């Protein structure tokens, strides 16, 4: 008895901002290189009510 | 745990025993310069520092 709903698309709003690495920095602006989530992507809501 | 500030090089480090944050300052500043008023006429020589 698991009726399990057929999943849906949604939008975030910027997620996945998080520190390059170990190194302090102030009133400077510095751009990386890493793994980061594009902002206004789509993703997968899965529920569990 | 390191700092660094606009220009874009270590300025402040974490002490990773104490837990402190010092300030680097290096001791390179200024060279010598020589004043001579002319070899013709006398040998007294002076040094500048800037």
């Amino acid at each position: 008895t698991r009726t399990q709903l057929p999943p849906a698309y949604t939008n975030s709003f910027t997620r996945g901002v998080y520190y390059p690495d170990k190194v302090f920095r102030s009133s400077v602006l510095h751009s990386t290189q890493d793994l980061f989530l594009p902002f206004f992507s789509n993703v997968t809501w899965f529920h569990a009510i | 745990q390191f700092g660094r500030d606009i220009a874009d090089t270590t300025d402040a480090v974490r002490d990773p025993q104490t837990l402190e944050i010092l300030d680097i300052t290096p001791c390179s500043f200024g060279g010598v310069s020589v004043i001579t008023p002319g070899t013709n006429t006398s040998n007294q020589v002076a040094v500048l520092y800037q």
